[PDB]
């Protein structure tokens, strides 16, 4: 997946796929990686 | 209970949310988080009488 957004601290996208039951989770919330 | 934003360092998108309250910096002297006299809160809260 991707996880698209700016200034990894305030908002950002998140495509998480292939949960193998098939799910395509697009949450948006504020998110801090790694 | 009301608040709107005065500085943004750029406009805005059409239909586009803010809600990443940082120090606006109006010069070249750096905030890093503390509003002195060149850095100022960007939110301002409405009056309502």
């Amino acid at each position: 997946g991707w996880i698209f957004g700016t200034t990894l601290d305030s908002k950002t996208q998140s495509l998480l796929i292939v949960n193998n039951a098939t799910n395509v989770v697009i949450k948006v919330c504020e998110f801090q990686f790694c | 209970n009301y608040l709107y934003r005065l500085f943004r360092k750029s406009k805005l998108k059409p239909f586009e949310r803010d809600i990443s309250t940082e120090i606006y910096q109006a010069g070249n002297r750096p905030c890093n988080g503390v509003a002195g006299p060149n850095c100022y809160s960007p939110l301002q809260s409405y009056g309502f009488r």
